[PDB]
Formats: structure tokens, sequence, C-alpha cells
């Protein structure tokens, strides 16, 4: 019958994930994603492994920066819950679209 | 044969238009005389024939076990000749597909061809030795004598009319021979570069006149006229009508053929799978084409009376014609779709004006 007040697990996971560094997305689905969208530019390529790790690091850093600027937007609108008009606002302001 | 009122600014091929996603593992391609069929060899030794007007697969004939790498049509369109690593002089029918000739003769063959008027005389180009001309009934074989015997790579063919036999070694020396008596009437070494010679890969001809092509190995396609060879005669020194190359990517070629009217030249890469089209007369590139960006090109065809081009890559045979644009006034010719304010006053016979067959044509003619 013991359950937390909602939000506590959220904040402790925030601290638990900021106190560590690792690859965060599971590696083989991301590798299959990279090969599948590299199909369209030159058929039957041959990657190395370190290039795939470099892509995973670049994409992970880009998503983390995007979500922090999204969270700034959502706190600015006197809300807490992130809605995708925040993300579209952030990529409209930053200049990528 | 087709519509005569169709020519609303006809074009020269631009689009992709859709391919034959039916049977892969294609190896070579060639059309018949009019441009109505297309034989295509498989990988295991079969024949794929595709009809054009119905856009339908005509006939599948299983020849042998060795892969089919050389094909040609007869003049009537009834005798297919072919040869492969099977070493066999073959001859096939189009209504039945019968093994009419079977003579396993060594040094496997790289190219066959009929004489363009008599289908009795057929061309045989061995693996090493000099090219051979044969008959149909008996084994009368004519090996053309070569002074070199050192390349063991000699190319030869018949031209449009079958008047002569243009021969070529892999040193770039040409020996013109008469088509029946083997008269060495003309000879020339190709003026390659500054001085140093090159090999000869293949030689093809036209459908109208005597302009033809030389496919060397120094990445330079050369265009000559056969009447200039005839005007020279022996110890000729021809300089070409037009030279062809692409030094941006320095691309050696794999296959060439002419247009139907002898006006345009297509030639294909061995590296990029990207087709180029040239003008014969004025002498420049007109259009680059593309495709699947990382495939290896094998064989390129052309359709004579209609701008259709066949490619071969990864066993897939493309067909490229305009993705043509349809409009109104074929459903209703009394109405024409304009664009802007068109004025109608030029005729003067308006405002209530009132003024004051015998051809017998056959119905079952040709």
């Amino acid at each position: 019958p013991h359950r937390y007040r909602p939000g506590t697990v959220a904040l402790r996971e925030i601290r638990r994930y900021q106190k560590s560094t690792e690859l965060l997305i599971r590696k083989l689905p991301f590798q299959r994603l990279v090969r599948e969208i590299a199909q369209d530019f030159k058929t039957d390529l041959r990657f190395q492994s370190s290039a795939v790790m470099a892509l995973q690091e670049a994409s992970e850093a880009y998503l983390v920066a995007l979500f922090e600027d999204t969270n700034l937007c959502a706190i600015h609108a006197k809300r807490v819950t992130i809605m995708p008009k925040d993300i579209q606002l952030a990529r409209r302001i930053r200049g990528e679209r | 044969n087709l519509e005569l009122l169709e020519s609303f600014g006809q074009n020269y091929p631009e689009e992709a238009d859709g391919t034959l996603d039916c049977i892969s593992m294609a190896l070579t391609c060639t059309f018949n005389r009019w441009g109505t069929l297309l034989a295509v060899g498989c990988n295991d030794g079969r024949i794929v024939i595709w009809d054009f007007l119905t856009r339908g697969i005509a006939k599948i004939i299983s020849a042998h076990i060795h892969p089919v790498c050389s094909l040609c049509w007869s003049r009537d369109g009834h005798k297919l000749v072919s040869a492969s690593t099977d070493n066999i002089v073959s001859q096939w029918d189009v209504l039945s597909g019968d093994c009419d000739q079977r003579f396993r003769f060594p040094s496997p063959i790289l190219k066959v061809q009929y004489h363009p008027r008599d289908q009795n005389k057929v061309l045989v180009c061995p693996m090493k030795s000099a090219p051979v001309m044969l008959t149909l009934s008996d084994s009368k074989h004519v090996v053309l004598p070569v002074d070199d015997d050192s390349d063991l790579n000699v190319v030869a063919s018949f031209d449009r009319r079958g008047e002569y036999i243009y021969t070529g070694n892999a040193k770039g020396k040409i020996l013109v021979l008469k088509t029946d008596s083997q008269d060495l009437v003309a000879s020339f070494r190709v003026t390659t570069g500054t001085s140093n010679t090159t090999a000869i890969k293949s030689i093809e001809f036209a459908r109208k006149g005597s302009c033809f092509l030389i496919n060397t190995a120094d990445r330079i396609i050369r265009v000559y006229d056969g009447r200039e060879i005839l005007t020279c005669g022996r110890d000729g020194e021809p300089e070409p009508m037009q030279k062809l190359q692409d030094l941006v990517n320095r691309t050696p070629w794999k296959k060439c053929c002419f247009s139907g009217d002898g006006e345009y030249i297509v030639a294909g890469s061995a590296r990029q799978h990207a087709l180029y089209i040239w003008e014969k007369s004025i002498g420049n590139l007109v259009k680059i084409l593309h495709g699947t960006r990382g495939e290896l090109l094998l064989d390129v065809a052309w359709h004579p009376v209609r701008p259709i081009i066949a490619s071969i890559s990864s066993g897939v045979v493309s067909i490229w014609a305009q993705n043509q644009v349809e409009n109104w006034s074929a459903f209703a010719p009394d109405f024409k779709e304009l664009d802007e304010n068109v004025e109608y006053e030029e005729r003067e016979s308006e405002f209530d004006i009132e003024d004051e067959e015998d051809e017998e044509v056959d119905v079952t003619s040709v």
C-alpha cells in the first residue's frame, strides 16, 4: 500500500542521470537506423565502428541541448508539462528552420 | 505505325519512367530491326524477351548452363545467334526456340554479328585467336589473317551495308578487308595521343550513312566516316570527324551505340552509372543522366524510331521516356485550354453573312 507522492521518482531520476556519463540509447537499434538512412545516398557502404559511436555522441548531445531549451520554453509559458509546440518554437528561434 | 498527329514537341529522354521489376540477373541487351522486342540474357543461360507496345514479357527460353554474353537478331527477326563460354556456335528460332546449330569450338567467344543483308554469313570473335566468319549449313569457316598475332585480342565487324570488314587489333592497327574476297584495301594505325599507341575495345556502326565510332582504351571515343576510309584506301591516315572524352572524372567507357537517325550518341560509364548523350554534328554534351548511384553498368541500348533508352544495372533494365504530359482537347477537340486573354476578331466574315469526295481509296492495301 506504500506509494510515493508523484514527482519524487522524477526528481531522483534527474539527479541519478545527471550524476553519470554513458551511452544512453541502445546501440544496435541506432546502428540499424544509421545504416538504413545511409542506404539512400550510396548503396552498400561499409562503416567502421568508431564512426557509429561518433554519430551516437553527436546525436545524444544535440537532443540533450534541444530538450533543455524546450524546458526553458515550457517554464516560460507558466506550465510544467512539455508539449510539442515548445519544441517547434525552439527550433524556430534557434535558426534551424 | 504509331500516331502521326502526336508530335506536340517530341523530346529526348529525361525521366526514369519505371523499369522491369520482374527478373533480375540481366547480362546484355539488344533490339530487333524495327525496335519492337528486346532479348535479355539471364545469369544461368536463359533468354528474356520483352515486348514493347503491350509492355509485356514476350518469351522466356532456357538455352544452356553457361551465362549468355552475346546476342544478335536476324534481318527478318527470326534467327537469334549467340555464343558464350559454352564454346558453341548457336542459332535459335523465335517461334519455337530450337537448337539448330551446335558446334563446341574452343577459345570462347566475345561478340557475334550477322552480315546485315545475308543471314548466311555470321561473325565469330574468339577468346584469343583471329576472328572467324562462317556459313550456316556447312562448316566453311574463314579466319582472317593478322600480321600481329601478339595481342591475341582482335576486334572486327561488318558495317551498315555489309560492304567491307573493318578489323582492329589491340595495338590500334586497322585492316579493312572486303566482305567476300578479303581484299586488304585500307590500313591505318590510330593516331593515339602524341605518339604512343592504345588498345581497341570495340567498334560499332550506324543506321543511316557511314559515320561510325572507335572505342579505344585511352578514354577517348573517336568518330570517323567510312567513306573517308574508302577515299584513302591503303595506308590511310584518317583524322576523326569528332573526338569524345570527359576529363573531369577521367572515365573509361563500357558501351556505346548510336541513335536511330545517326544524330545522337549515347555512351556509358564503367564507374559512376551515369549516362551521357552527345550531338554528332556540333559536338558537345547535351544531357547527363543518373540512376541508382552505386551500381555497376553493364550494357546500354537505344530505340531506333522512338526516343527510348535501355540500361542494365544490377540485373534491372530501365526504360526512360519523358514521363509524357497529357492534357485536354483529345477528349474534346472543339475546346482548347488557353491561358490568358485571347482576342478573336481577325476574321471579317461575321455579323450575319450568308453566301451564295470523289477519291476511291483502298481499304485492304498496305
